[PDB]
Parts: C-alpha cells; structure tokens; sequence
C-alpha cells in the first residue's frame, strides 16, 4: 500500500 | 456528549496521556469532546485530533482489508460454502469504520471548517475531509460511490488551491496534502498518471525551495518528500 | 447478552476471523457469547477464549503501567502540580481493566470451572483464574489486596496440585501454569526465592521427560521451557 | 517484565 500521512 | 462535563484543558491533557498510553480510541473521544466545546483548535490541538482518528480508522481499515480478502477468497471457484459469517463480520467492521468517518466529517462540518480562516487551519481540515471521504470510498460499492469519490476530490482540490496560493512548496501540510491527493488519484480515481504527475511536481517544487529553510524545517519537509519518492518508486 | 441471538458455531467462526484481523475486543465478545451458550468448550475453543482476553487485558495493563509511571513522577519532589487529570485517567483505565478481569472471572465461575472434570480443562481454567486475580492484584492498593492475592494463590495452587497428579511434566498447560505461578511469586507475593525454585524445578523435571515426546510435542514443550530459563536468567 | 503465557 502507498504512503499517506 | 459524555465529555460535556470535562474542562477543555483537561480533555486536551488527557488526549496527550492517551497518546502516550497508545489508547487511541480514548484519545479520539477526548479530542471530539474538545472540538465540541466550540472554540477553534490550535496547531497542536489539530494534530492531536488527526493523530487520534488516524490511528483508530487505520486499525479499522487494516481489519477490513483482512476480512475483505477472506471474503473474496470464499467467492472463488472451488471454495467451500461457509455461510454468512464472513460477510456479516466484514459488514460489522465496515459499519464501525463508516461510523468513525462520519464522526470526523461531522466535526469538520460542525463547525471546524467554517471557522477556519488561516491557510494552515483551513488546508489541514480540508485535507482531513478528503482523507475521510477517501476512506469511505475504499469500502463503497453502491449507488453513492461516485458521489463519495467526488466529495473526496472536491475537498482535496479546495485544499490544493488554497495551499498553492498561501503556502510555500515545502510547507508540511501542503506536502502531506499532495501526498494523499496523489494516492487518491492512484488508488481511488483510477488515475495513476495524475498520481505520478502530482507526486513528481510536488517533490520537484519542494526541492527547489529547501534552500530557504532552517535545519529543523528542512528535516520536517524532507521526511514527507521521501514519502513522495517512495510512492513514485512503487508506481514506476 | 448481545450475542444471545447468534449461533454458537457462528460465534466461534467469527472469533477466528477477529483473531486474523487482530480485533481482540471483538474476539473476546464473541467468545464470551460462546461460553454463555452453556456448553463446555473444546481445547481449541478454550484457547480462543484465553487468547482473546489475554490480548485485551494485556493492552490495558500496558496502558495502566504508562499512566501509573506518569502519576508516580508527578508525586516526586519538585514536580509541578498538574491537577487531577493523571489520576483520573489512570483510574479510568484501571476501572476498565478491573471490569475485564471481573468478566473473565465471572465466566470461569458461571460455570466453566464447575463443569470442567478432565485435567486439561480444569487446570486450564484454574490457571486463568489465577492469572486474572493476579492482574487484579497488580492494581490493588486497598483493604482487599491481601484477599485478591490469596485468591490468585489459591487458584494457582489447586491447578498445580491437579497438574502434578494428572499431567506429565512436559505438558504445555502444566509448564505455562508453573511459569505464571512463578511470576506470581516474584512480582506479587514478594517471594523471589519461591519463584526461582519453582521455575528451576519445573524446567529440570520437564528436561528429564523430553525423551518421551514426538518432534512436535518436543517443540511445544521446549518453547515454554525457554521462557522459564529466560525468567531464571532475569532473576539470577 | 518477566515472561508469562
Ligand atoms: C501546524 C501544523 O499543522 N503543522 C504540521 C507540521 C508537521 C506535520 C507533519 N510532518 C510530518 C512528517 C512526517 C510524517 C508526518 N508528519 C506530520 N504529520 C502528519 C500530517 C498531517 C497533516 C498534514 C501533513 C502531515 C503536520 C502538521
Ligand atoms: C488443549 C490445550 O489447552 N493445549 C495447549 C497446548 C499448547 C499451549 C501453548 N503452548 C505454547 C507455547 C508457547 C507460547 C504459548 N503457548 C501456548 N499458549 C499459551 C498457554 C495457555 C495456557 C497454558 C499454557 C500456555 C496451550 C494449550
Ligand atoms: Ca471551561
Ligand atoms: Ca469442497
Ligand atoms: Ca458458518
Ligand atoms: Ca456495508
Ligand atoms: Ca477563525
Ligand atoms: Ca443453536
Ligand atoms: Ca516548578
Ligand atoms: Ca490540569
Ligand atoms: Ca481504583
Ligand atoms: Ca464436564
Ligand atoms: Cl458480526
Ligand atoms: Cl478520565
């Protein structure tokens, strides 16, 4: 899964 | 509200304690209480609110994914019929998740966004609005899916427009917004090219502005820039 | 009970799903529901019940320890007065923890222990009774502390007496019971010598019986034996 | 903290 903040 | 009798300052104090104890559900309930006092939130307080709900919904999302995967395998050919239980339990977790998202969206709508005039607060809240519609979109499968997706897109886009006008390209809120809107494009809107373009442009514009920053600001900004690069590496 | 309308088998199925999703509160609620159906539990089911509550109370204990440490620092000399909030929140977590322990002890008393006739079930449940009184003892500070400690001790001792008569020294239940009763002695009863003696004797008696075991039983038993050795290394 | 199971 891609990075989110 | 169950927190109606507690002082705002005490709610904030306890949210910080809950964070130290990794009690994120408590942290979120404390911060909801604080928001419902009706006063605007400071930068620190806004970040307590976001950390709390991020951790709660993050756990729900991870569980939903596990259950969804099991359910998908059950509907493959040659899979033995196990009855309604997997679907029921996935639905249970899904409903809880939707409830948390609706709670956060409710706080933003009543009345955090409308009172947020400074770019740092308004962009922060609109990013949250985009994020929580995005989480709703992750589990949506019915007639409102397109509208949920568009609600996410609209919030992110308003946030982007303000951030581009009012913030430097290295501002962590601006960077984190772009990171997440890029993921929205890739994972939700079926727009991988838009996702990649946004991440690249955001990274490059931030790179060019790093020279203006102190050591501490540099460290903050480059952390999020690395996340943009990590996504670009995943996608290319 | 909220699980009164769900089939026993469906509760068990969902507890397993909850475990896969790391949703331990759900897992515990499902297993409570299953227990309240009134039928005895199988080995697998007993271990689902114990895993669920272990994870729930383990999280509570870890949070309680964080909060207790903060509270203790606040009562040192030269510490600034921050008001009632640390104590209040520690009390909140403490009360929740006590509630979970009382729930488990209630299940054991109504009516798991009284229907458990085989050594493997009866020792398992009495170990749980000792464990959950031990957790109550960890937070007890008042007039009932001695009685709580004695309740733990009594349950562990009954379990020990049955296990020594009816189980081989390598039986994982017997080993895990001894491990935990040893910790009770060290951490609760202020009896480090008893703790060390028990761990050593348990380890040595198990070592001497390993020759009787299959490869898979050997692996199971030696895992818990290593925990006994780890504690002995910590304590000597 | 010591090991328990
Ligand atoms: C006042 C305000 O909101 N300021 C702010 C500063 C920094 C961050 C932030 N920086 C990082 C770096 C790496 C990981 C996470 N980071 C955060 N928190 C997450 C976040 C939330 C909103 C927007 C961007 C990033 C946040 C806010
Ligand atoms: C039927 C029954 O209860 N059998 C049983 C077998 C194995 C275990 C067990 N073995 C280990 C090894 C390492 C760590 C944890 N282990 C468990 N579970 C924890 C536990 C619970 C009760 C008593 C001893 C150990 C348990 C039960
Ligand atoms: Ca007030
Ligand atoms: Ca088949
Ligand atoms: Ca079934
Ligand atoms: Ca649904
Ligand atoms: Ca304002
Ligand atoms: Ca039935
Ligand atoms: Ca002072
Ligand atoms: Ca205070
Ligand atoms: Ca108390
Ligand atoms: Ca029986
Ligand atoms: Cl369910
Ligand atoms: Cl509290």
């Amino acid at each position: 899964f891609p990075a989110t903040v | 509200g169950a927190m109606g009798s507690m002082e705002r300052a005490s709610l904030i104090q306890k949210a910080k304690l809950a964070e130290q104890a990794e009690r994120y559900e408590d942290m979120a309930a404390f911060m909801k209480g604080a928001v419902e006092k009706g006063e605007e939130l400071s930068c620190e307080e806004r970040n307590l609110l976001s950390v709390a709900y991020k951790n709660v919904v993050g756990g729900q999302r991870a569980a939903w994914r596990v259950l969804s995967s099991i359910e998908q395998k059950s509907n493959e050919e040659g899979s033995e019929e196990k009855g309604p239980e997997v679907r029921e339990y996935r639905e249970k977790v899904e409903t809880e998740l939707q409830g948390v998202c609706d709670t956060v969206l409710g706080l933003l709508d009543s009345h955090l966004i409308k009172e947020a005039g400074d770019a740092e607060s308004r962009v922060f809240y609109l990013k949250m609005k985009g994020d929580y519609y995005r989480y709703l979109a992750e589990v949506a499968t019915g007639d409102d899916k397109k509208r949920i997706i568009d609600s996410a897109r609209s919030a992110y886009q308003e946030a982007m427009d303000i951030s581009k006008k009012e913030m430097p390209p290295t501002n962590p809120i601006r960077l984190g917004l772009a990171l997440n809107f890029s993921v929205f494009h890739y994972e939700i809107a079926n727009s991988p090219e838009e996702a990649i373009s946004l991440a690249k442009t955001t990274f490059d514009e931030a790179m060019a502005d790093l020279h203006t920053l102190s050591e501490d600001s540099y460290k903050d900004s480059t952390l999020i820039m690395q996340l943009l690069r990590d996504n670009l590496t995943l996608w290319t």
